[PDB]
């Protein structure tokens, strides 16, 4: 159940 | 939320060209001087053999690990996007799930060397036999057959940067709520491609560009094949893919 692009979209 | 939500002016639509051709840039990964350099760098036969003798898991591994990296990169693009990052979350990750791998497959014609059809990949140049132990042969063919087609059309970087904003930015992804916003900033995006290619006398190549089934087909194939090597190494996917592949490509 991997979900990294919502933590690459929110990483600034 | 963005001036390229709504209809836009000749100057809006030059400025959206540098723009993009600027975010591009910044994420293109590797430069094209240092792919065109590598190019007389190829793997010898001895090499070649090494790699056909790679069992299929540990070349699985490899290719889903430099796929990824590649991805990572679109990802820094779409951020990068004018309009991108005023979508909803939804509409952005409904984007590049759809998109991602398609902008790698046509970024990737970059590293394709017509002239002797080999690929960049870990260093060196090699043809579709370097793939041979993927147990692929059909999917790797219509991928480098696809970046033969593409190397023909003589491709700038503005061109891929242009081309490759209009591939992630397509209101018709099942998905997305936002369709309308989609929609205006897809069109924005159309006229700043047709503008810089009108502005270069490169009306030409409109004609010449894949069908939108060809890329849904390669990206359908990855799919389908990647499920087929799952049946047969369920642990290998489960505990040596990259998480960011296994979200993309096989449901997390
Ligand atoms: C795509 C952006 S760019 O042009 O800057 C750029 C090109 C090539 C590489 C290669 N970097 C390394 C270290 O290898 C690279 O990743 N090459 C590769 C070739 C084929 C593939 C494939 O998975 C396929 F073709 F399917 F995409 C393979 F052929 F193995 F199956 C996977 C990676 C990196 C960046
Ligand atoms: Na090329």
């Amino acid at each position: 159940k991997h979900k990294i692009l919502h933590r690459l979209l929110q990483d600034s | 939320e963005n001036l390229y939500f709504q209809g836009a002016s000749l100057t809006e639509i030059e400025h959206l060209v540098q723009s993009v051709c600027k975010s591009y840039r910044e994420t293109c990964q590797l430069r094209l001087e240092d792919l065109l350099r590598q190019r007389s760098n190829i793997f010898s036969r001895e090499e070649v053999t090494g790699y056909q003798r790679k069992s299929m898991w540990e070349m699985w591994e490899r290719c889903a690990h430099h796929l990824t990296e590649a991805i990572q990169y679109v990802v820094e693009f779409a951020k990068r996007l004018s309009g991108f990052m005023e979508l909803c979350q939804n509409d952005q990750i409904v984007l590049l799930k759809a998109g991602a791998m398609e902008v790698v497959l046509v970024r990737m014609c970059r590293a394709y060397n017509a002239d002797n059809r080999t690929v960049f990949f870990e260093g060196k140049y090699g043809g579709m036999e370097l793939f041979r132990a993927l147990g692929c042969s059909e999917l790797i063919s219509s991928i480098f057959d696809f970046s033969h087609s593409l190397s023909a059309l003589h491709f700038s970087e503005d061109e891929i940067a242009l081309y490759t904003a209009l591939v992630l930015i397509n209101a018709h992804r099942p998905g997305l709520q936002e369709k309308r916003k989609v929609e205006q900033l897809q069109y924005n995006l159309e006229l700043a491609f047709h503008h810089h290619l009108c502005k270069t006398h490169r009306q030409s190549i409109l004609a010449k560009l894949p069908p939108k089934g060809k890329l849904r087909s390669l990206c359908s194939q990855h799919v389908e094949r990647l499920q087929i090597f799952q049946h047969l190494h369920p642990i290998v996917v489960q505990a040596a893919f990259p998480p960011l592949y296994k979200e993309l490509f096989s449901g997390g």
